């Protein structure tokens, strides 16, 4: 334990640099730089950096210290939209003795991460941090992978139809992001057993998406008889009770019995050899997984994933990864006019927001409220307020008034959103489809 | 003889050809396989702690008999990637090795 | 009983006419012809049958007997949007001996009133009855006014905005439909103290309505301090706490203290002599109240009602009376392609109906469960189910979500929608405000 | 004496000088008296009498009382000008039933 | 009680319940009683107090009062309404004078 | 009782189903791995229906190669070129048991 505290002191007295310590755990052996601070930092703790990187609670706050990823006993930052956290140690150890106690008595406290400057005792931040841990997700296991297939451009006059398979389903985004591009669709298929969202797709979609219920009984004969598809897209927000509990599964589980029905019906619907017809896929997953099961995962499908944060185009924080092949999908997110990347645009007439991005949501409304005294995040008349539906509709790009049918209760329909993806997203991963698809 | 084993693995992933790790990545190795009839297939799996290599990507194990990925399906049975089905018939431990058995089921 | 009886059998014996007796009550003292039916009526009943003529219960079948307006036990028509009454004694009378028991046997059964036959022993239907019944309300108790004065048309060079003022506002249907015929609203001041009418309007108007509160408080400084009116509406729903109670309604009680206020507001705010720029004023109750309110408001505000029913423009059964002076509303009801008269075509995709019209819906719950058994007025996948909020609103004729503001639960949705104007009727009635104020 | 521990809710004008509450009494002002421009004060007693016709407020014409009282809460009656009247004493005599009404300041 | 045979001539509403006669005398009506439709009179007392601001005929407002009251033949009384009063009596106790008028039936 | 007599061609008539130049049949019945890189297959003689011919796609992925040819020093070439070499060749009760083994390459 003596080992972090003895660097410590060497390097205080000058006989080490700290480029070339372990920060985290107090390790000789260096292999990176930290991103966010000046420093190295070990193998060990690459993974855990990883893993915990983007993990928060139910009240929106971090979980786990921002330097080593662990903690017993934490700070909390004061700022809004800055809530990240720092453990005891790492400030008594590093920024210098007794410096905790006044960042405690000090009101509103703003963090390291916040404050215009750069250095604090030995604790120093870097300038480019935001771009460098933009990169830092960039260090995936195997890289012999190589490009995948370039499908040569279809003149305009051949363009056909295309044909589509959804696994579940959730409520219908794919096909609203295709009518809103121009593409023609002649097929769509859903699997799926909500039935407030099946409600609400039928309604809304004119019965044009065939419904084929539970996936743990669909067969490779009903794959073969219900015609060639040309677009296989999956992943959460996993309807069908596949994974058994939303927390049980603590970090490691539920994954591998996801991704296993969608491996399988992938191979069911590939073309065979000898066959050159246009076939894509997509699949996606959290930011906070474990890393054998992205190893895994990059390993069977044979790509490494891309990840996008939506906090670029809209007004939420929602980062995941991103499975496939489809034309160009690594250039960079930008937005467009149509956008609205702040929380006072989503808001109603006569309300004032507190925040410029909406922190989090879960399944209960107790989860909109905001702070470990569970305040509001909008103002009204001086008096504080939660987020009404409608708001939540603008946040998450959908259009307004989307879900409204069959009387469910008031609590559904912020489940109905949370659990969904984000239109913008969506759109900017299906957009050089139009090459190879009819349009209107 | 051998002693009853009820803790039955969930996955057995392939990490190298003829080795698969389950969901603790344990490693199991196909012993022996034994060929009733056409549609009637065996295999014996048996568990050594050994050193492991790099990883193969499918493309890279190549053609077999037997599948990529099982996985435990409710009520006890375990379906491979291409969709079949598999039977568990007998899970026991002796002196201290432990051996799992899988039988293919006719196509309906 | 027996003297009715009595006539009855001489009658039978061809010893008297069936319009030398009225047949309701058996009285000798025939003065006006039934409505309905072939023979006479007396006084009496005449004003019980103004007055009862129009009663539905909770399930939505007639209260009262449709001969005698009283009775202690009915049987009930079986033909759904013709829920109409038959007492035992009445039936075994007029139609012969035991004709009551054989219609008891019968399921279904139609009443006279549907049936194709016009005869059924003395009890003969008129050809006319519809007609007949709408001219039977058009025999106002005792004086007959004088002509109201029209104000000469204003050229439209001078025309110039108009400013209103409501009592009892609710939801904002008066300023909905002054901005959909394109008249420039200058004030509109609301009072009102129900807060989800007060969010809905304030939300969806853009806050262009200036709310005072109750209306106990308002004096005549204030009516003088907030500049002169050019518009007095008012009437139902009975919003503010002046009522609270219908178990002290009854037929006579509950309705004679809103005239009050109306009346007290309207004297303070009438130009006075010699000022002779344009005033208007409407007031609004429903059919079914006492003689003698009817006698005392038609006396005090000196005009005599006319009854609009919106099942001609919409699909609903709602009739009230009409106080007014605005130019020509007594012209014929008429529609437009813009209407929808049918219950077919306010359903969202994938459901049938079961009526024509919605039978009675009202601020209780149960009124949407029209027809007897309680039936749900929707088939859906062969099931039974309720109206949606959104399928009420058409019938109303509002915009398609016009009430989905502020986390409103659907039964606040529900009684809101209830309570509330038709926008039709509102519209037929101040169509000819356009030759007076100018148009935007 | 008797005192009356209700009161009418109610005072239309029927006729002139004649006014019938929510049960259809007739109630007659027999006396008024004038103590200052700003106080009034009338005497209102219950009869049986044969009603004749009614008429328009027009047609009752111009006259101190209002045309119309309301029981508000807190036993005040407002009138249709929007003042304020008090209820002094409300009693009893061998039959004979009486009110009083007192006028407010504004 | 002294008979009075003091009779004003005209009377004029200098304001709402005050009247004053040719001598520019006050006299203040304080009670009206009703026996009849047709039969309604009033109670006038002669008074010395301070006038205040006149009174238009707006100001004064709707009254079972008339406005004028000019002298008639036969102690009788034209009031502005065109109605005929009746001087039942005038009167001197204690130094106050009061005089009733009564309203007469029209023909 | 060891048999001299090596079959000369082996051609695959279906899955699991070999056919030697004389038109009898081979069924392998085991396949047997040692530590993780060594194959052994059992093959035993027999007379049997044949089915209908299954093409190279019918037969699908397989550990055992489509053809067998015999090569001199006792050993076999299989169709993707590898070596096999014979462990023995036995008769017991009528029935002709033959065990092939895979050579390392190099
Ligand atoms: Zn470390
Ligand atoms: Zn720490
Ligand atoms: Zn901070
Ligand atoms: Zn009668
Ligand atoms: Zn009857
Ligand atoms: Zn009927």
């Amino acid at each position: 334990e003596r080992t972090r505290e003895r660097l410590v002191y060497e390097v205080r007295q000058k006989c080490r640099n700290i480029e070339d310590i372990c920060i985290s755990c107090g390790s000789l052996n260096v292999t990176l730089e930290h991103p966010l601070f000046v420093g190295g930092m070990c193998q060990n703790c690459k993974n855990c950096f990883l893993e915990c990187a983007y993990q928060y609670d139910d009240d929106g706050y971090q979980s786990y210290c921002t330097i080593c990823c662990g903690g017993r006993e934490v700070l909390m930052c004061g700022n809004n939209n800055c809530c990240r956290c720092f453990c005891v140690e790492c400030v008594d150890l590093l920024v210098g003795p007794g410096a905790a106690q006044a960042a405690i008595k000090e009101d509103p406290w703003n963090c390291y991460m916040c404050g215009h400057k750069g250095t604090y005792g030995l604790l120093r931040r870097r300038e480019d941090w935001p771009s460098r841990l933009q990169m830092f997700f960039a260090n995936n296991h195997d890289q012999e992978f190589d490009p995948p297939k370039v499908y040569p451009p279809v003149p305009a006059e051949k363009r056909k139809p295309i044909r589509v398979l959804s696994l579940f389903d959730g409520i219908a985004t794919g096909l609203l992001v295709l009518k809103d591009l121009g593409i023609q669709v002649d097929r769509y298929i859903a699997s799926e057993v909500c039935e407030d969202s099946i409600t609400v797709g039928m309604v809304r979609h004119q019965g044009k998406i065939m419904y084929v219920g539970d996936v743990r009984s669909v067969t490779q004969k009903h794959i073969q008889e219900w015609g060639p598809f040309d677009l296989v897209i999956g992943g959460s927000p996993c309807n069908d009770l596949s994974i058994v509990n939303p927390a049980r599964k603590g970090l490691y589980e539920g994954t591998g019995r996801l991704f296993f029905e969608f491996y399988r019906l992938l191979h069911d619907a590939r073309p065979k050899e000898g066959d050159d017809r246009p076939f894509f896929w997509l699949f996606e997953n959290v930011v906070a997984m474990g890393v054998s099961d992205k190893r895994d995962i990059s390993r069977f499908l044979e790509s490494n994933p891309v990840m996008i944060d939506a906090k670029e185009v809209s007004a939420a924080h929602r980062a995941r990864y991103f499975w496939g092949n489809l034309p160009g999908m690594n250039r960079p997110l930008a937005s467009t006019v149509n956008d609205k990347l702040e929380l006072q645009e989503c808001l109603e007439h006569g309300r004032i927001a507190k925040f410029s991005k909406v922190r989090t949501i879960t399944t209960r409304s107790n989860s909109i409220k905001q702070g470990k005294d569970q305040h509001f995040p909008v103002f009204m008349n001086e008096k504080e307020d939660i987020l009404w539906c409608t708001e939540m509709e603008r946040v998450f790009g959908f259009p307004v008034h989307y879900t409204d049918v069959s009387n469910m209760s008031r609590l559904a329909r912020q489940r109905l959103l949370g659990r969904s993806w984000s239109v913008p997203v969506i759109r900017h991963l299906f957009a050089p489809l139009k090459e190879y698809f009819a349009c209107v | 003889l051998g002693e009853a084993v009820t803790d039955h693995p969930d996955r057995l992933w392939a990490w190298e050809k003829f080795v698969y790790l389950d969901e603790k990545q344990h490693a199991w190795l196909p012993l022996t396989i034994e060929i009733k009839d056409r549609l009637q297939l065996r295999v014996l799996l048996r568990r050594e702690d050994v050193v492991l290599g790099r990883p193969m990507t499918p493309t890279q194990i190549g053609p077999s008999l037997l599948p990529i990925m099982w996985q435990l399906y409710p009520d006890g049975r375990y379906r491979s990637s291409d969709s079949s089905f598999w039977r568990l018939v007998y899970h026991i431990k002796i002196d201290g090795v432990e051996d799992m058995l899988l039988e293919l089921l006719p196509d309906d």
